[PDB]
């Protein structure tokens, strides 16, 4: 984040000290500077690594979900009057890759909700401004089965009531991990199968645990239905704040295939170029 | 007047916000408070009170007063468990509806040691030794006293003191556990076994009952307040 | 200058070299052609501090009984070898009293000293990259995500091998449910050439015969279940293929010796007997 | 109340803004952090780690482990290059997918010295001298050692030390370079030549491999964070 | 939260406003400045540089290099003007396209003294005396030297020094003048006459050229920045 | 009074005379009819300071070997001449060791002393404007924008001539791809009469025989490629046409002598051989 | 290291300074010419590599003349041919 070191002038050298020659077998990166191999002038460095900080790298709102809801009528079976979305950053790739640069992370989160609505037909009248309810459902809490069941009382569940046309809604969340850091990767299982029990029992998905269980968001339109159908989409933008990260990893090189590290397609990411072609 | 810029989040209503609003009844003469007994500042104060566990949720016992009693007898010693519980204080049916479970069902994360208190409600002339065991998760749930004694446990002697407390310590990989049935944050296994057996003399009831209670310890805490699934409304 | 004022309670709402000897317990390792030794992330393994102890019951620390070098099965390096992987503590689950404490307790924690040994003459060629990967998740071999079963994910001291190319398991009736780690993708959809971001050492047969990596206990928790979670993954890849005097068919052994360090176990119960392959 | 004026930019959402928002989980008891090894504060810390270069992207070698190895032999001395690279650490295919390239592809501007480390993976009995050259841009890309020796260069003696580092110094007209193939901000040309040749005795492999690594220096920096082209999503 | 009231002017965009906005590239490492020669802080610094006047905008001379030259000859003395200019530095065609005029065409109001510099580009053997006159407005534009000498003026002797500066003083009823052809803020009249005549010996060119330059003085200033009419775009 | 408070991190978010002798190396210039000498922007040429050095490798400073006066080809001033232009360092690319250092290095930097010489009798007339233009971009001769080729944009010591009127190159098969600098537009769509905003000197034949301009190195970078980028452009225009005694057909030579100053070169390689016209 | 040229050696038999005298510039006490000299320094004071010769069993030896061997070597040869001394 802070200023880089200056460059010191270097003249000709004739000595038994050989910074150029090293041994990478040790696993240590040679900390050479230009003045070690070539003659250098004095440069008072003014560049800084301020935008390379882990905070800056993640200080952007990244779309992570597009939740679709409808306001048509209870009778219509093809219209989804409410939508439940499991909270995760793995429905999108860009933030997922930036995060999976690191094994562990710990950060507060900022959720911004951009709601856009539209008509689906013209010859059924018009609609009044809609209010959307976004109810956070932590794991274990009752999940709505209908758009107007008791669960939406939100006596305890945090809930956001957004008026259409208002600026995108926004909330902040502290670090809510049950562990001391978020696990981008979990090399293990939630169950250990025990000798004796049937192959059906004890079988758990690889890499899946309750560390990444954060509940879901239930989104509905609070208004009663107008004689015409209205389709709305809530876009969720996640911004990490106060980011700490641990154990850097090589970034994803091939397309993601599911919530894990599985790959199936695009296994040839590199193009063809001659060895002696510039 | 003063130049201002409206940031995003303007004109939104967040039910969790904390903003000043105009008073609709200005200059109201508020009735002063009196000292009422039983003031509560923290929900964990309620979670720290022992509440009876509906341990016996069999078909004929559930949703009666019998669901709280666990029947012991003076039969010959056996290594089979008396009762078996899963340490899911919010999602386990036998624990979800205790006061601790009821409070935990308003929160997403919990952490801390628990205490299970067992009360022996046999006659004064009954004697016995029980083994109350907690097994951290990962291994097979103990099916016999021989497995159970390898975990945390207490040997309870039933005498002049008819109650025993076993503290389940906080042994978790994560700093918090979820309040749902979850594999990565699974809690462990509570079990009870006969250490020797229950012995009674003649002219004494050969079947007795134990009552179970659970509560939190002073190191217990919750977070991420949510809506419970124990209450719902229709239409 | 600018002015900042917080209008909320919760802070979340606020704005953003060659000769070496290693003795552990009753085990000793001497090396003369070593390329030094790497301490992963510069952190030496240590015991849980009272300021970070989650479990309350007294831990057990077997010390020398378990903090000692165990040698795994030797593998053979050929010209056609694509690489090998092991999972820790999984590779040590059948190793003395360490495995006993591992299976008798619900929670376990340990760092490691990994010593990879590969001696060859001065007329041999080849380089091995030895990488310690925290949370070394590997890709499966089926269209079903995260479908690898426990038995294959925990091979034990034999570990597994990397593959030249990805093969899809189409057997619907009896799926293999095994890993398919591709060597150039490092088994996790990442280019192997970038794997050097992990703690590592290169065994260049012209320079050194061995590699030593001191892995601290790395995890999002202070202590976890060793049977559920593999803290570390040791991946060995041929960076430069093995070659010798044009004779061909040459193969040299690679031996792996791992010593757990600062072992702590909590939650004693009856022993865990995991289901076998 | 207080007279206010709403400036332009009110009610907008800028994904780069930095504003306070209401907390949706007030009074949450956050799990404290533990000291986890391997903390990273700057992406340039990762960019400073040597990563193997896929130098040999021929048809049969690309997208295999052979793309990282460059084959030397004991043939007679020649002035033709062993390998030729263009100093475009983000847009050059052989450099774009290194860790340095991966980090640079999240940024628009970069500046600083680079280090290329070459490791000789022949037998102990092999000896030779190589010439690793950097030519600042503007002139024809060096097609022979005679041209290459006129630029920055290092003569590498393959002996007891099998690795050599060449620092490409920061020689640019602009204070920053772009992370795309761009003429005005072109970087230069890296090349490798045989200085004398590779000499082996009998009963030794006559063909060996060198591995290439690249990393940034401590004077390296980036700016203008952008979205990378190395990851994409469908539908 | 804090009660606020939205004044009028909220949610407007004024292109002249001065407000803080979120940065789209936070933590960018800005390239430091170097000392580049020729820094400019004020547009009046450019307006203070002499620039050649296109004095001769006749049909065959306009839009060529001849429009800058005014031809003198060795004819007999006459009182008719050599050149006549109207002191409208922004709207006068001969002045509008000078650097002073170009800068003034970005502003609505101007005020200050001007300097006209005339350079004699005849031979060394040519001699003469000219009269450069400024007449404040209000009276008839001087049609002869007899009228012109009653206003501000300078008698220029062409000798070893081939250049003469006449300062047009700031003589205005209003504190500022407009940058358009305007009667109430009209500037005056510049004119040039032969004082004696241009005399040359034999074997010398009998026709010579003078070049005109204009610039502002250190008391010059402009205000009310506007859009110029010297550049336009189509479709 | 008013109050200002910054609510953001990045500062971008914040609200807004006659006898003279010049000796360089082994070259000397004496003048007796000089109109003084102009230092462009009042800045004397200098070497790169350690506080502004972008390249790290040691520069080479040929000093007297290259910091010396080179005389270009003489041009002829007639009544019909429209003007001439040269590009620096392009005009010196074939001048002694300066051009050698220019083509052997990737980066080069130099200021200049430009001395324009035009002597005529006391019975001659005419004035020459000599302008030093930083980034003297010239307009092309085709409907294709920016289509001038490298060979024509870098004529060398001969330079180019201005044109009285703009002519469009309609040859589609073999386009000229040459400049079309119009004298009264200064070759760049700007009136020539305003060209005096640039550093300049006027050679009035009745007053002076020569002009001297000391150009500092001017660029958005501390050092650049001399083969790619021409730092300066020297433009000479007849402000007053040449005339003499009514004889007609008179023509006098104009000679240009340029000395690079404070030459610095970085990035030594094999020599650059640019493609020729 | 001389100018932009560098030579590394690992099997050297030390280095000989002829007559124990290091090369130096002319001193004012010994300057015959009066006009200012030119000292190209790094432009010419740098390593130039000559054509390689082949050593065989039948080779009798080779000779070069200095500065003659460098007359076509960069700016050194240019200064050599542009100056009388
Ligand atoms: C007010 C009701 C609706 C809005 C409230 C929703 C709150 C949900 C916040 C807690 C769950 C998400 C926490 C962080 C997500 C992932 O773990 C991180 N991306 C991990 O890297």
């Amino acid at each position: 984040a802070n200023n880089l070191p200056d460059t010191q002038s270097s003249g000709p050298a004739h000595s038994k000290e050989t910074p150029a020659l090293t041994a990478v077998e040790t696993g240590a990166t040679n900390p050479l500077v230009p003045s070690d191999t070539v003659q250098t002038r004095h440069v008072i460095q003014k560049r800084t690594r301020s935008e390379s900080t882990v905070e800056s790298f993640f200080a952007r709102g990244a779309c992570v979900a597009i939740i679709e809801v409808d306001n048509d009528a209870p009778t219509k079976r093809a219209s989804k009057l409410f939508s439940i979305w499991k909270i995760t950053y793995k429905d999108t790739v860009q933030l997922r890759r930036k995060l999976e640069f690191f094994t562990y992370s710990r950060f507060d989160m900022e959720l911004t909700f951009v709601v856009t609505s539209n008509y689906t037909d013209a010859n059924n009248g018009h609609a009044l401004n809609q209010v959307y309810q976004i109810m956070y459902i932590p794991p274990g809490a009752p999940i709505p089965g209908k758009w107007n069941d008791y669960t939406w009382q939100t006596s305890s569940n945090p809930s956001l009531f957004y008026t259409y046309g208002a600026p995108p809604a926004r909330i902040s969340v502290p670090y809510v991990g049950i562990a001391n850091a978020y696990s981008h990767f979990y090399d293990g299982f939630a169950k250990v199968p025990l000798a004796g029990q049937a192959s059906t029992e004890g079988d758990s998905l690889y890499g899946a645990a309750s560390l990444n269980d954060f509940g879901s968001l239930a989104v509905r339109v609070v208004n009663d239905h107008n004689p015409t159908k209205l389709t709305s989409k809530i876009r969720v933008y996640m911004k990490p704040k106060h980011v700490r990260v641990w154990c850097p990893r090589p970034p994803r090189a091939v397309p993601y295939y599911g919530p894990g590290v599985d790959y199936k397609d695009g296994l040839a990411p590199l193009p063809e170029k001659g060895l002696t072609t510039y | 007047g003063l130049p201002v810029l409206n940031t995003p989040g303007s004109n939104q209503y967040l039910t969790a916000d904390n903003y000043q609003s105009p008073c609709a009844i200005p200059e109201f003469d508020v009735t002063p408070p009196i000292d009422i007994p039983g003031e509560v500042r923290n929900m964990m104060e309620l979670a720290e009170i022992d509440t009876m566990i509906p341990l016996n949720l069999t078909n004929q016992r559930k949703n009666t007063m019998d669901m709280y009693r666990v029947e012991l007898n003076d039969a010959a010693h056996s290594d089979t468990p008396i009762l078996c519980l899963s340490l899911s204080p919010a999602s386990d049916p036998r624990l979800a509806h205790t006061m601790l479970g009821e409070i935990l069902n308003y929160y997403t994360h919990w952490a801390g040691s628990l205490k299970f208190t067992f009360l022996f409600c046999g006659s004064m002339m009954a004697t016995g030794k029980l083994l109350v065991s907690y097994a951290p998760p990962g291994a097979e749930a103990p099916k016999s006293r021989k497995e159970a004694m390898l975990g945390t446990h207490v040997i309870w002697d039933i005498g002049l003191q008819s109650s025993c407390t076993m503290v389940v310590p906080w042994i978790s990989n994560t700093t918090y556990r979820l309040t749902i049935n979850d594999s990565f944050t699974e809690g462990g296994y509570i079990s009870m076994f006969y250490q020797t057996r229950v012995v009674v003399p003649l002219s004494t009831p050969r079947k007795m009952d134990i009552l179970g209670f659970v509560s939190a310890c002073n190191d217990f805490s919750v977070r991420l307040l949510r809506d419970t699934t124990h209450i719902s409304q229709e239409a | 200058n600018y002015t900042t004022i917080n209008y909320y309670r919760d802070s979340a709402s606020n704005a953003a070299d060659r000769v070496m000897q290693l003795t552990l317990g009753n085990s000793t390792i001497t090396t003369q052609e070593a390329a030094n030794s790497v301490v992963a992330y510069g952190r030496w393994p240590e015991y849980i501090k009272d300021s970070e102890a989650n479990p309350v019951d007294q831990p057990t620390e077997p010390a020398v009984a378990a903090c000692r070098f165990y040698t795994l099965d030797t593998v053979t390096w050929r010209k056609e070898s694509r690489g090998w992987w092991w999972k820790l503590p999984d590779a040590l689950k059948d190793m003395g009293l360490f495995g006993q404490n591992m299976f008798y307790h619900y929670l376990g924690r340990a760092g490691y000293t990994v010593h990879v040994q590969c001696n060859a003459s001065k007329f041999h060629q080849g380089a091995l990259g030895v990488f310690a990967v925290p949370e070394m998740c590997l890709a499966g071999d089926s269209t079903t995500h995260m479908f690898t079963k426990y038995e294959n994910a925990n091979p034990g001291e034999k570990g597994g091998e990397f593959k030249g190319s990805f093969t899809l398991d189409t057997n619907a009736t009896n799926p293999a449910r095994n890993f398919c780690p591709v060597d150039y993708l490092f088994g996790s959809g990442v280019l192997a050439g970038n794997a050097f971001v992990y703690p590592h050492q290169i065994i260049n047969l012209r320079t050194n015969n061995c590699a030593t990596l001191v892995l601290p206990y790395v995890n999002s928790l202070s202590i976890d279940s060793m049977t559920k979670h593999n803290n570390w993954g040791i991946a060995i890849l041929p960076l430069a293929p093995l070659d010798f005097a044009t004779e061909s068919s040459t193969e040299i052994p690679i031996t792996l010796t791992i010593a757990p360090m600062c072992c702590e176990f909590n939650g004693l119960r009856n022993i865990t007997v995991p289901r076998t392959q």
